[PDB]
C-alpha cells in the first residue's frame, strides 16, 4: 500500500548521517561536518560510514589517535572523488 | 504499435494512423449537429458547462466563419479556434481577390485542404478537431459540409460530430429536413440535441443555436434568445 | 545515456561531450609554456616523425600575428582551423582598429569561437587546447590556455597534451622569480620541462623563442643541443 | 507510455499527452484568485519567497492601464506571454488609439499558445493566466491554460492547492456581481486564504492584489499597500 | 553490422555506405539492360514487358534521347528514370547554351552522376535506385558510358544490367568482337536479351536503339519485327 | 473485460472508499477524478487511506480536498517542493 | 556506441566516423608516388581490368588539376570526383585572384580545410577519399603531399595508399635512398615495389598507371606514362630479377 | 524520468522540465559566492577556488564589473557565465547610450534574465550558471540573484555555489536589516571561513562591494589581508 | 589470450611456395605419379593456398583419374585440379566494384 | 496501529498494511528494517 | 527485413522501399473500384458511389472529378489525398496551357503528377498521396487515351485498367475481354465498363450506386452521364 523512497539524503541529512558515524570514532572537536557532508554531493549513508571508516583508517596508519579534519578530506577524496580538467570548466 | 508514432509513416496495411488517432480525439467530445433546412442550414451544439465559475457562452464552439458562413466544431477546442481563424483568412482572401462571397463549397475545400496538409508532415498533427460550415445563399441555395481531421468533405443534408453521433444520426433520419423550414426545424434541433444527452455522466450543459438562411437574410448570426427559448421549451416537453 | 548530445545537462549538471572532447586534448604531445620578465617560450615535444617523411608540414608552433604565437594539443585537424581562424581575426582587429592585436583579445577570440562550437548539435566541438603567448601588450609578457570548453586563463607556466600532470607539478615545483631573472634560463628551465615527459635525444624538443619587439625564432637543433649540455652541466655539478 | 514524448504524436486513446502535462505545470505555481464585480475586476495572488530574506516573487504583471495578469506556471512562459500581451496592447494604442479589448487579447493569447501544441520544435507554454481588465463590455476575468484553451469566469482560480479557492468562490458566486471594490477584494482574500494550510496565514508580505476597475486603472499592491485590504478580514475559523 | 544499414551519412565499421549497396542491389532487381558499343555505333536494348495487353506498350519509353547524339537505357525504377532524364536533358541544354556544341557524351556521363551523387550525401534523400547506361557519337568515335546511384561512371565497351545480368555478361566476352558493327552490334543485343527474357520476344516487349553517327534514335517496332526475323 | 477505472469510477471508487472516514462536503471527487489518470481501483484505495493518513498526521478532525491531492501524491511514491522556476 | 555521427565524441576522445572513414580507404586500390631529385611521380593500380571494360580517359586515378600539380586517387569514387572538381576550381580560384600558380601545400591545406569542415559539421559523412598530391612550385620545388581523410596532412617523399599499404611503406622505407633518386630510379623502386603489393604476379602493364613530373625549361609537364614505356619498365624489373636469381 | 529529461522542449509528467533542473545541479559545482544587500551598500565574497599556483589569480573571474555601479558574482559554467556578464555589460551601455542613465540593477537583471530565458524558445540549453548582481541604483544598495531558468529575484543577503546551503543557512541566522558594511563584510568573511574546505587567507578569496556614492570596489590583496586579520 | 594462461601464441601462416611443395609431396606420397610430374610447378600454380587446397588438389587430381578409369595421375590432372579446387567467387557485379576507386 | 490502533478506527481509517522500502543501494532501507525489528514488540519475520 | 520499413527514404535489404508499397496498399482503403476502358473513339471510366447514409448528399460524394474540359479523372484511395491530386492536377494543367498556349496532353498531365509523386517518394519530407489517379481524354493523333498513374510516380498508358480494392480480378476481366478484337464503340465500351465492374463486384448495380464518366472524339468533353443515360446503359446491357 505504501511506497516509501529512500532517496539519496540531503546536506542536513548527510550531517546527520557523518554525526551518527562518527559518535564512536575518536575525532577533534573542530571538525566541520557541514563541510563534509557539501564534499559528498550525492552520496548514500553507506558511503559516508566507509567515508568515516577510511578517516579513522588513515588516522590509524600515521601513529596518530586522533582523526582530524584533514583525514577525513582525505577519506572523502579517496571514497568519492577516486570511484581536474573536467572541473577546469566550472567556477 | 511502431508505424503510428508520427504522421506521414504507413501502416503496412496501408493507413495512417495519426489521423485514425485525432479522430478519436473528435469522438471524445460532445455532441454537435447541424441540418439543412429547405431554406438554410441551422446549427446547435451541446456545449458543456464543466464548471459552474464560467460565464454562460464561455468558450462557444460556434464560430462565424463569415457573413453568412457558421462553424459548428466539436473536439479540441484550441484546434478548433485555429481552424476558425484559418477559415476566416481563407474567407477574407477570397473576398479580397475575387470580390464577392466564397462559395460554401470552395471554402469547406480550402479549408479541408489546410486539414489535409497537417496529415502529411512528421513535424506536424493532425487536427483535434471536427467542424461542419453552414451557408445560405439565393444564388446556390442552403449548403452544409462537414469536415473531420482527414480533410475530408462532402455536403450533409443533416450531420452530427461528438460523443452521442450515432443517436444524434438516428433521430435525424426520421426528420424530413428537405421540406422544412428554418422555424421548426430549431426546435426539433433542440430536442434532438436533448436526446442525445447522457445527464448522468455529464454534469450540465449550455445549449447554444445558431442558424442562417432566407429568414436571416443571407447571413449568419447567433439565434434570437427570444426564440432560443422557446426551442428549449419544445426540448423540454420532450420528455427525454 | 547523457552523454550522446553536446546541448544536454547531465543529472548533476555535467555536459559530458566537452569532457570528451577535452580528453582529445590530452592524447596530443605536450606543449610547455613558461613567461620571463623579457621572455616567452613554447617548448613543444615532436613525435619522432618516420624516416620517409617531410617534418616541414608537421608545425605545431605556429604564429598567429607578427608577436603572438601559439601551441596546441589534439587533432591537427582541428588546431589547423582554429589557428586560421585566430590569423584573420588578428589581421581584422588591426584593420578595425589599427592598435596590434592583443594576446589577450586573440585568446578571448579563440575561447570564443570554440564555445560558438560547442553550443549546439550538428557542430563538433574543437578537440585542441592552444598555448597562446605574445608580448602584445605592449612592455607586458603574457601567457593563455584555451581549453577546448571555451574556457581561457591566464598561467605563469602552463603545460597541455601527453603528461602535462608532470611537467605542471615540476613548473609549480620550480617555477621562481629566481628560475627566471634571464632568457638563458627561462630556455633552460623549458628544457628541463620537456626533459622528464619526452625521454629521447635531440630533434624530439622543439621550441620556440619570442623577445620583446621581436619576432618568433623557432629554436634550431643546435641550440638545444647547446642548452641539454648546459643543463647536463647543472646536473653533473649538482652530483 | 511511448506517445508521452512529442506534442506531435497522437495517444491512441484520443490524447495528447504532453499538453496534459503542461497543463499540470500550473498546478506547480502558487495559487492565485481573480474575480470580477459589476464594475472592478480584482485579482489577488499568494507569493512565494525561495529563501526567508529573499523578497517574495512577483506573480501579478502589469500590461496595460486596463489589462492586468496574475502567473502560475513556468517564469519564462509566463514572462514571454507577458511580453507578448504587451506587444499587442502597445501595438492596439498605436494603430486605433483605443485600449485593446481583453476578449481580443486572450483569443490572440489562444492563437499564439495553439502553435506550440501542434508543431515540433517547442514545448507548450507550460503558464495558467488570470486576465483581468475593462472594456466597453466591463470586467473580464479570463484564464488561459496551457492547452490554449482559454475560459472566461466570473471567479476563476488556479495554482497549487487552488481547489479550495474555486469551491470558495462557487459557494459566494451571486455576491460577487453587487458588490463594492472592498467587499470583492474581501472575498478574494478569503479565497485565497482557503488555499493556506492551516498553519499559514494571510500577511502583508506575500499577498499582492490588482484591480482594474471603472474609473480606477490597473494598480499592483505589494507590501503596506495590501495593508488596508488585508485589516478587517475575519480571522480563519 | 545490422546497426549501420540505415543511414546515409555514416560509415560502417568497415567503411560501407551500406544504402549505396542496398539501392545497387534495387538496380539489379530491375528489367534487364545491354549495351554494345560497335565500331561504328552504339546499340541499347532493353526488355519492356507489362503485366497485360491491358497497357499501351507505345506510351513509355524506356530507351529516351538526351540530346540529337545521346540516348538513355536503364535498369531499375522507371520513376526515378524520369528524373534521371530530366535532369540529364537539362544538363544536355545547358552545356549548349554555354559552349554552343553538342554536350560531350563523357561531360554529359560526368555531370549525370554527380547528379547522382547529389542525392547520395545528406539524410533523408534516398540514393536514386536506377543505373543508366549512357549511348554516344564524340568527334567520330562510339561512347558508352554506365552511371550508377554510387555516382561513379566507366567506359563499358558492352555490358549487361537489371535481372540475370550475370548471364548477360557471360554471353559477352563470347559472342563479342571489338571489330563488328551496326547491324552484328543489334543481333547481339537482341541474343544478349533472348537468354534474359522470360517469353517470346514481340515486337512491343524489347525496345532497342541505335547510336551511330547519324545520332540517336529509338528504332520503331517494325525495324524490330525485321531484325527478329533475321534473327529468329 | 476489467477495465482500468474511468473518471466517474473513480470517483465513485474515492466515495465508496471514504463513506467510513469524516470527509469534509468541500471535497471535489470530480476534481480528484481527474488528477488520478490511469489509477486502478486499488490506487484509489490507497489514495482515500493516504488521505486519511495525512490528514491524521496535521491532527485534523476532519479529511479535506487538499488532503487527498496529497494522498494522491503519495500514491504514486511522489514528492512536491516548491521549484525555484515554478512561479 | 560512439559511432553514431561524426560530431560525436568517444569517451576516449576519438571520432570514431573519422577512423572508421580512414580504415575503409585500404579497400582503395593502390596508390604510390616517389619523390625523386629531378621530378616526382605517382603509381596507381587498377582494380578493374574487365576485358569489356574499355579505358577511354586513361586517368581514371591521376588527375591534372593545375598546369604544375596533379593527384592521385584512392577511395570512394563519387567523393573522388567531387574532391578533384573542388581542387581543380580552387587552383583556378587562386590563379585568377594572384595570377601565379599555386604553392602547391596552400592547395592541399584548402582540400584538408574542406575535408575537417565536413568531419566537423553534423549531417555529413567524412570524405573517405585518401589523395596523394604532386607539384612543383618556386618555393621548395617538388613535393609529394598526402591528405587523410581527416583532413590532416603531411610531407612526404614516398608513401603508398590502397591495398597492402603498410608492406609498401615499409618497403619503401627500406630501400629508399634520400636525395640520391633520379626519375629513372624512382620508376624503377615504383615497379618493383607495385610488383609484390599487388598479389597479381608478372606486373601487367594494362593493371599499372604511372605519372610523372618534370621540370622542363620552366614549363612543369605533366607526363602519363603509355603502355609502351610501362611495358619496358616491366621487362627491366624482369631482368633485374633475372639478374638478382643469378647469385642463387 | 531518462526518457522526460533528454530536452528542454519535453514536459514531465509533474510538468517539470527535467532539464532547468540540471543546469540548476550545474551551478551547484561552482565555488561559493556570498552578496550581502545592506543599507550602506552591498558586498560580494566567493572562494577562488585556486587549481595550480601558476594560474594568476586574476584569469579566473569571479567577480566582475558589469558597471561602474554593479557587479556580479558567478557561479557556475565558465563559458555561459562569460556570456552573460558580456551580456549585461553590452545592455548596461545601451542604456547608458539611449536613455543617457544607470540602469537600475532590476533592469539590468531583467535584461540578463531574457538572454538566459531563450532556453529552446527559437530565437540550445539553459545557461548552466547562477549570478549575483549587486549594485546601489536611484532605489539604493541592491543585490540580485539570477537561476538558469531566468528567475530572478531581489535578495537581502544570497549564497551561491556549492556551499549555498549551508553558506544560505548561516546568513539566515546572522543577518538583520540594520547591519552595516563593515559587519556585512566580518559576516561574510567568517560564513566563508565556515565553508570553505581550506584555511582562509587572502589569496583563496576576492571581496567586492558597491556602495553608495563611491564605485564598484574590489578589494586587493593589502585590504584583503586588513580584512581578514580580525576574524 | 594473457601470458600465464596462453603462454605461446603459434601462428600458422598459410604455406609458402616450398611449404606447398612440402605438403604436395606429403599428400602425393600413396598416388601414382607419372614420369612427367613436376610438383614444384603445382606449387607455383597455387599462391596463398592453404594447407587443405593443396591436400585437396592431390584428391581432385587422383579423381580425374578415376573418372578416366586409370590409377596414375598426369601434370594435366594437377593443372586442372589446381583450377578446380582453387575456384574462388568474385563480386561478379562491377557496380559495386566501382564504388571504391 | 499496533501499539495505537485507537487512533484510527475513531477516524474509520484503515492503515496500510505493507510498505514497499526502494531506493538507491545502501540508503539504509535495511537499517530501517532492522530498527523496526528492534523495538516492534510483536511477532517479526524475516523472510529469507 | 523487417526494420526498413519506417522510412520512405531506406532501401531494403533486397532493394524495396516498403513505405510506397504501404501506400500503394492504403488504395484499397476506400472499398471502392474504379475501372477505365478505351474505345477506338471514346474512353469510358466508371467507378461505385458508395453512399452508406441517407443524409449524405449524393452530389457532393462524386469521386468523378473534372481537371479541364476535355481532361477527366476518377480517383480511388484516401478521399483527401485524391482531392489533393486533383488540385495540383488541375494547377498544373492551368499552369501548362498559360505556359505554352495548347492544352496539356493526359499522358503529359499526370506524367507532371506523377513527377511530384516521385519527388515525394524520395526526399522523405511527406508521406506520398495514397491515391491512385485514373486520367482520361481525347487527344489529336492519337485517339482516346486512358493513363493510370499511381504514388510510387509510375505513369503509363493503357487500353483498359482498374484500380481499388477489386483491382486484379477486374483486370482479369478485361484481360478476358480485350483480346477479341471488336468494334470498340461508345454504347459497347460503356458496356463492357459495366459488365467488368457488375461481375468483379457481383452486384445488380443499381442505378444510383454507378457514376459514370466519358470523353469521345466526337465531342471532346469530359461528361459525367447522370441518372438517365446511366439507367440506359444499364437496360442497354440486360438485353
Ligand atoms: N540514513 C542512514 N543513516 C545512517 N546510516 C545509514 C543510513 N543509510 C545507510 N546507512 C549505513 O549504511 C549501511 C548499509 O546500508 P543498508 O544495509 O541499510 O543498505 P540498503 O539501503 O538496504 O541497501 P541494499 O540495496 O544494498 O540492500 C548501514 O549499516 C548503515 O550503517
Ligand atoms: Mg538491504
Amino acid at each position: 500500500d505504501r511506497k516509501i523512497e529512500f532517496s539519496l539524503p540531503d546536506l542536513e541529512g548527510r550531517t546527520h548521517i557523518f554525526k551518527i558515524h562518527a559518535r564512536s570514532m575518536s575525532v577533534e572537536r573542530d571538525i566541520r561536518f557541514e563541510l563534509l557532508a557539501r564534499l559528498c554531493p550525492n552520496s548514500t549513508g553507506a558511503e559516508i560510514r566507509s567515508v568515516c571508516t577510511e578517516a579513522g583508517m588513515f588516522a590509524i596508519r600515521a601513529r596518530r589517535k586522533i582523526a582530524t579534519e584533514k583525514d577525513f578530506l582525505e577519506a572523502v577524496n579517496k571514497v568519492i572523488k577516486s570511484y581536474t580538467p573536467r572541473y577546469m570548466t566550472y567556477n | 504499435t511502431g508505424y503510428d508514432l508520427s504522421a506521414s509513416t504507413f501502416s503496412p496495411d496501408g493507413r495512417v494512423f495519426q489521423v485514425e488517432y485525432a479522430m478519436k480525439a473528435v469522438e471524445n467530445s460532445s455532441t454537435a449537429i447541424g441540418i439543412r433546412c429547405k431554406d438554410g442550414v441551422v446549427f446547435g451544439v451541446e456545449k458543456l458547462v464543466l464548471s459552474k465559475l464560467y460565464e454562460e457562452g464561455s468558450n462557444k464552439r460556434l464560430f462565424n466563419v463569415d457573413r453568412h458562413v457558421g462553424m459548428a466544431v466539436a473536439g479540441l477546442l484550441a484546434d478548433a479556434r485555429s481552424l476558425a481563424d484559418i477559415a476566416r483568412e481563407e474567407a477574407s482572401n477570397f473576398r479580397s481577390n475575387f470580390g464577392y462571397n466564397i462559395p460554401l463549397k470552395h471554402l469547406a475545400d480550402r479549408v479541408a485542404m489546410y486539414v489535409h496538409a497537417y496529415t502529411l508532415y512528421s513535424a506536424v498533427r493532425p487536427f483535434g478537431c471536427s467542424f461542419m460550415l453552414g451557408s445560405y445563399s439565393v444564388n446556390d441555395g442552403a449548403q452544409l459540409y462537414m469536415i473531420d481531421p482527414s480533410g475530408v468533405s462532402y455536403g450533409y443534408w443533416g450531420c452530427a460530430i461528438g460523443k452521442a453521433r450515432q443517436a444524434a444520426k438516428t433521430e435525424i433520419e426520421k426528420l424530413q429536413m428537405k421540406e422544412m423550414t428554418c422555424r421548426d426545424i430549431v426546435k426539433e434541433v433542440a430536442k434532438i440535441i436533448y436526446i442525445v444527452h447522457d445527464e448522468v455522466k455529464d454534469k450540465a450543459f449550455e445549449l447554444e443555436l445558431s442558424w442562417v438562411g432566407e429568414l436571416t437574410n443571407g447571413r449568419h448570426e447567433i439565434v434570437p434568445k427570444d426564440i432560443r427559448e422557446e426551442a428549449e421549451k419544445y426540448a423540454k416537453e420532450s420528455l427525454k | 545515456s547523457y552523454d550522446r548530445a553536446i546541448t544536454v545537462f547531465s543529472p548533476d549538471g555535467h555536459l559530458f561531450q566537452v569532457e570528451y572532447a577535452q580528453e582529445a586534448v590530452k592524447k596530443g604531445s605536450t606543449a610547455v609554456g613558461v613567461r620571463g620578465r623579457d621572455i616567452v617560450v613554447l617548448g613543444v615535444e615532436k613525435k619522432s616523425v618516420a624516416k620517409l617523411q617531410d617534418e616541414r608540414t608537421v608545425r605545431k608552433i605556429c604564429a598567429l600575428d607578427d608577436n603572438v604565437c601559439m601551441a596546441f594539443a589534439g587533432l591537427t585537424a582541428d588546431a589547423r582551423i582554429v589557428i586560421n581562424r585566430a590569423r584573420v581575426e588578428c589581421q581584422s582587429h588591426r584593420l578595425t582598429v589599427e592598435d596590434p592585436v592583443t594576446v589577450e583579445y586573440i585568446t578571448r577570440y579563440i575561447a570564443s569561437l570554440k564555445q560558438r562550437y560547442t553550443q549546439s548539435n550538428g557542430r563538433r566541438p574543437f578537440g585542441i587546447s592552444a598555448l597562446i603567448v605574445g608580448f602584445d601588450f605592449d612592455g607586458t609578457p603574457r601567457l593563455y590556455q584555451t581549453d577546448p570548453s571555451g574556457t581561457y586563463h591566464a598561467w605563469k607556466a602552463n603545460a597541455i597534451g601527453r603528461g602535462a600532470k608532470s611537467v605542471r607539478e615540476f613548473l609549480e615545483k620550480n617555477y621562481t622569480d629566481e628560475a627566471i631573472e634571464t632568457d638563458d634560463l627561462t630556455i633552460k628551465l623549458v628544457i628541463k620541462a620537456l626533459l622528464e615527459v619526452v625521454q629521447s635525444g635531440g630533434k624530439n624538443i622543439e621550441l620556440a623563442v619570442m623577445r620583446r619587439d621581436q619576432s618568433l625564432k623557432i629554436l634550431n637543433p643546435e641550440e638545444i643541443e647547446k642548452y641539454v649540455v648546459e643543463i647536463e652541466k647543472e646536473k653533473e655539478e649538482n652530483e | 507510455n511511448q506517445y508521452d514524448n512529442d506534442v506531435t504524436v497522437w495517444s491512441p486513446q484520443g490524447r495528447i499527452h504532453q499538453i496534459e502535462y503542461a497543463m499540470e505545470a500550473v498546478k506547480q505555481g502558487s495559487a492565485t484568485v481573480g474575480l470580477k464585480s459589476k464594475t472592478h475586476a480584482v485579482l489577488v495572488a499568494l507569493k512565494r519567497a525561495q529563501s526567508e530574506l529573499a523578497a517574495h516573487q512577483k506573480k501579478i504583471l502589469h500590461v496595460d492601464n486596463h489589462i492586468g495578469i496574475s502567473i502560475a506556471g513556468l517564469t519564462a512562459d509566463a514572462r514571454l506571454l507577458c511580453n507578448f500581451m504587451r506587444q499587442e496592447c502597445l501595438d492596439s494604442r498605436f494603430v486605433f488609439d483605443r485600449p485593446l479589448p481583453v476578449s481580443r487579447l486572450v483569443s490572440l493569447i489562444g492563437s499564439k499558445t495553439q502553435i506550440p501544441t501542434q508543431r515540433y520544435g517547442r514545448r507548450p507554454y507550460g503558464v495558467g493566466l488570470l486576465i483581468a481588465g475593462y472594456d466597453d463590455m466591463g470586467p473580464h476575468i479570463f484564464q488561459t491554460c496551457p492547452s490554449a484553451n482559454y475560459f472566461d469566469c466570473r471567479a476563476m482560480s488556479i495554482g497549487a492547492r487552488s481547489q479550495s479557492a474555486r469551491t470558495y468562490l462557487e459557494r459566494h458566486m451571486s455576491e460577487f456581481m453587487e458588490c463594492n471594490l472592498n467587499e470583492l477584494v474581501k472575498h478574494g482574500l478569503r479565497a485565497l486564504r482557503e488555499t493556506l494550510p492551516a498553519e499559514q496565514d494571510l500577511t502583508t508580505k506575500n499577498v499582492s492584489i490588482g484591480i482594474v476597475g471603472k474609473d480606477l486603472e490597473f494598480t499592483i499592491y505589494d507590501d503596506d499597500d495590501v495593508s488596508p485590504f488585508l485589516e478587517g478580514l475575519e480571522e480563519r475559523p | 553490422e545490422r546497426g549501420y544499414s540505415f543511414s546515409l551519412t555514416t560509415f560502417s565499421p568497415s567503411g560501407k555506405l551500406v544504402q549505396i549497396e542496398y539501392a545497387l542491389a534495387a538496380v539489379a532487381g530491375g528489367a534487364p539492360s545491354v549495351g554494345i558499343k560497335a565500331a561504328n555505333g552504339v546499340v541499347l536494348a532493353t526488355e519492356k514487358k507489362q503485366k497485360s495487353i491491358l497497357y499501351d506498350e507505345r506510351s513509355v519509353h524506356k530507351v529516351e534521347p538526351i540530346t540529337k547524339h545521346i540516348g538513355l537505357v536503364y535498369s531499375g525504377m522507371g520513376p526515378d528514370y524520369r528524373v534521371l532524364v530530366h535532369r540529364a536533358r537539362k544538363l544536355a541544354q545547358q552545356y549548349y547554351l554555354v559552349y554552343q556544341e553538342p554536350i560531350p557524351t563523357a561531360q554529359l556521363v560526368q555531370r549525370v552522376a554527380s547528379v547522382m551523387q547529389e542525392y547520395t550525401q545528406s539524410g533523408g534523400v534516398r540514393p536514386f535506385g536506377v543505373s543508366l547506361l549512357i549511348c554516344g557519337w564524340n568527334e567520330g568515335r562510339p561512347y558508352l558510358f554506365q552511371s550508377d546511384p554510387s555516382g561513379a561512371y566507366f567506359a563499358w565497351k558492352a555490358t549487361a544490367m537489371g535481372k540475370n545480368y550475370v548471364n548477360g555478361k557471360t554471353f559477352l566476352e563470347k559472342r563479342y568482337n571489338e571489330d563488328l558493327e551496326l547491324e552484328d552490334a543489334i543481333h547481339t543485343a537482341i541474343l544478349t536479351l533472348k537468354e534474359s527474357f522470360e517469353g517470346q520476344m514481340t515486337e512491343d516487349n524489347i525496345e532497342v536503339g541505335i547510336c551511330n553517327e547519324a545520332g540517336f534514335r529509338r528504332l520503331t517496332p517494325t525495324e524490330v519485327k525485321d531484325y527478329l526475323a533475321a534473327i529468329a | 473485460e476489467f477495465p482500468m477505472p474511468n473518471e466517474e469510477a473513480r470517483a465513485r471508487i474515492m466515495q465508496i472508499h471514504s463513506r467510513k472516514m469524516n470527509v469534509s462536503p468541500d471535497v471535489n471527487y470530480e476534481e480528484l477524478a481527474r488528477c488520478t489518470d490511469d489509477f486502478n481501483g486499488a490506487q484509489c484505495k490507497a489514495v482515500c487511506v493516504e488521505a486519511g493518513m495525512i490528514a491524521l498526521r496535521r491532527g485534523a478532525t476532519e479529511l479535506t480536498h487538499e488532503d487527498y491531492m496529497e494522498g494522491i501524491l503519495e500514491v504514486q511514491a511522489k514528492k512536491k517542493a516548491n521549484l525555484q522556476y515554478y512561479a | 556506441r560512439y559511432d553514431s555521427r561524426t560530431t560525436i565524441f568517444s569517451p576516449e576522445g576519438r571520432l570514431y566516423q573519422v577512423e572508421y572513414a580512414m580504415e575503409a580507404i585500404g579497400h582503395a586500390g593502390t596508390c604510390l608516388g616517389i619523390l625523386a631529385n629531378d621530378g616526382v611521380l605517382l603509381a596507381a593500380e587498377r582494380r578493374n581490368i574487365h576485358k569489356l571494360l574499355d579505358e577511354v580517359f586513361f586517368s581514371e586515378k591521376i588527375y591534372k588539376l593545375n598546369e604544375d600539380m596533379a593527384c592521385s586517387v584512392a577511395g570512394i569514387t563519387s567523393d573522388a570526383n567531387v574532391l578533384t572538381n573542388e581542387l581543380r576550381l580552387i587552383a583556378q580560384r587562386y590563379l585568377l585572384q594572384y595570377q601565379e600558380p599555386i604553392p602547391c601545400e596552400q592547395l592541399v591545406t584548402a582540400l584538408c580545410d574542406i575535408k575537417q569542415a565536413y568531419t566537423q559539421f553534423g549531417g555529413k559523412r567524412p570524405f573517405g577519399v585518401s589523395l596523394l598530391y604532386i607539384g612543383w612550385d618556386k618555393h621548395y620545388g617538388f613535393q609529394l603531399y598526402q591528405s587523410d581523410p581527416s583532413g590532416n596532412y603531411g610531407g612526404w617523399k614516398a608513401t603508398c595508399i590502397g591495398n597492402n599499404s603498410a608492406a609498401a611503406v615499409s618497403m619503401l622505407k627500406q630501400d629508399y635512398k634520400e636525395g640520391e633518386m633520379t626519375l629513372k630510379s624512382a620508376l624503377a623502386l615504383a615497379i618493383k615495389v607495385l610488383n609484390k603489393t599487388m598479389d597479381v604476379s608478372k606486373l601487367s602493364a594494362e593493371k599499372v598507371e604511372i605519372a610523372t613530373l618534370t621540370r622542363e625549361n620552366g614549363k612543369t609537364v605533366i607526363r602519363v606514362l603509355k603502355q609502351k614505356e610501362v611495358e619496358q619498365l616491366i621487362k627491366k624489373h624482369e631482368e633485374e630479377e633475372a639478374k638478382a636469381e643469378r647469385e642463387k | 524520468r531518462s526518457e522526460y529529461d533528454r530536452g528542454v522542449n519535453t514536459f514531465s509528467p509533474e510538468g517539470r522540465l527535467f532539464q532547468v533542473e540540471y543546469a540548476i545541479e550545474a551551478i551547484k559545482l561552482g565555488s561559493t559566492a556570498i552578496g550581502i544587500q545592506t543599507s550602506e551598500g552591498v558586498c560580494l565574497a566567493v572562494e577562488k577556488r585556486i587549481t595550480s599556483p601558476l594560474m594568476e589569480p586574476s584569469s579566473i573571474e569571479k567577480i566582475v564589473e558589469i558597471d561602474a555601479h554593479i557587479g556580479c558574482a558567478m557561479s557556475g559554467l565558465i563559458k555561459d557565465a562569460k556570456t552573460l556578464i558580456d551580456k549585461a555589460r553590452v545592455e548596461t551601455q545601451n542604456h547608458w547610450f539611449t536613455y543617457n542613465e544607470t540602469m537600475t540593477v532590476e533592469s539590468v537583471t531583467q535584461a540578463v534574465s531574457n538572454l538566459a530565458l531563450q532556453f529552446g524558445e527559437e530565437d540550445s540549453r539553459p545557461f548552466g550558471v547562477a549570478l549575483l548582481f549587486g549594485g546601489v541604483d536611484e532605489k539604493g544598495p541592491q543585490l540580485f540573484h539570477m537561476d538558469p531558468s531566468g528567475t530572478f529575484v531581489q535578495c537581502d543577503a544570497r549564497a551561491i555555489g556549492s556551499a549555498s546551503e549551508g553558506a544560505q543557512s548561516s546568513l539566515q541566522e546572522v543577518y538583520h536589516k540594520s547591519m552595516t558594511l563593515k559587519e556585512a563584510i566580518k559576516s561574510s568573511l567568517i560564513i566563508l571561513k565556515q565553508v570553505m574546505e581550506e584555511k582562509l587567507n587572502a589569496t583563496n578569496i576576492e571581496l567586492a562591494t558597491v556602495q553608495p556614492g563611491q564605485n564598484f570596489h574590489m578589494f586587493t590583496k593589502e585590504e584583503l589581508e586588513e580584512v581578514i586579520k580580525d576574524i | 589470450l594473457r601470458p600465464g594462461r596462453i603462454d605461446r601464441k603459434i601462428e600458422f601462416p598459410p604455406p609458402n611456395e616450398e611449404a606447398r611443395l612440402d605438403i604436395l609431396k606429403i599428400h602425393s606420397r600413396k598416388m601414382n605419379l607419372t614420369r612427367g610430374i613436376n610438383l614444384r610447378k603445382i606449387a607455383e600454380l597455387m599462391p596463398g593456398a592453404s594447407g587443405a587446397e593443396v591436400k585437396g588438389v592431390c584428391t581432385e587430381a587422383g579423381m580425374y583419374a578415376l573418372r578416366e578409369r586409370r590409377v596414375h595421375v598426369t601434370q594435366e590432372d594437377f593443372e586442372m585440379a589446381v583450377a578446380k579446387v582453387m575456384q574462388k567467387d568474385s563480386e561478379k557485379n562491377m557496380s559495386i566494384k566501382k564504388l571504391w576507386k | 496501529p499496533l501499539l495505537h490502533p485507537e487512533r484510527f478506527v475513531n477516524l474509520g481509517i484503515e492503515p496500510p498494511k505493507g510498505v514497499l522500502l526502494f531506493g538507491p543501494p545502501g540508503t539504509g532501507k535495511t537499517l530501517c528494517a532492522r530498527a523496526v525489528a528492534n523495538r516492534t514488540d510483536a511477532c517479526f519475520i524475516r523472510v529469507i | 527485413s523487417a526494420g526498413f520499413d519506417r522510412h520512405i527514404t531506406i532501401f531494403s535489404p533486397e532493394g524495396r522501399l516498403y513505405q510506397v508499397e504501404y501506400a500503394f496498399k492504403a488504395i484499397n482503403q476506400g472499398g471502392l473500384t474504379s475501372v477505365a476502358v478505351r474505345g477506338k473513339d471514346c474512353a469510358v471510366i466508371v467507378t461505385q458511389k458508395k453512399v452508406p447514409d441517407k443524409l449524405l448528399d449524393s452530389s457532393t460524394v462524386t469521386h468523378l472529378f473534372k481537371i479541364t474540359e476535355n481532361i477527366g479523372c476518377v480517383m480511388t484511395g484516401m478521399t483527401a489525398d485524391s482531392r489533393s491530386q486533383v488540385q495540383r492536377a488541375r494547377y498544373e494543367a492551368a499552369n501548362w496551357k498559360y505556359k505554352y498556349g495548347y492544352e496539356i496532353p493526359v499522358d503529359m498531365l499526370c506524367k507532371r503528377i506523377a513527377d511530384i509523386s516521385q519527388v515525394y517518394t524520395q526526399n522523405a519530407e511527406m508521406r506520398p498521396l495514397g491515391c491512385c489517379m485514373i486520367l482520361i481524354g481525347i487527344d489529336e493523333e492519337q485517339g482516346p487515351q486512358v493513363y493510370k498513374c499511381d504514388p510510387a510516380g509510375y505513369y503509363c498508358g493503357f487500353k483498359a485498367t482498374a484500380a481499388g480494392v477489386k483491382q486484379t480480378e477486374s483486370t482479369s476481366f478485361l484481360e478476358k475481354k480485350v483480346k477479341k478484337k471488336f468494334d470498340w464503340t461508345f454504347e459497347q465500351t460503356v458496356e463492357t465498363a459495366i459488365t467488368c465492374l457488375s461481375t468483379v463486384l457481383s452486384i445488380d448495380f443499381k442505378p444510383s450506386e454507378i457514376e459514370v464518366g466519358v470523353v469521345t472524339v466526337e465531342n471532346p468533353k469530359f461528361r459525367i452521364l447522370t441518372e438517365a443515360e446511366i439507367d440506359a446503359h444499364l437496360v442497354a446491357l440486360a438485353e
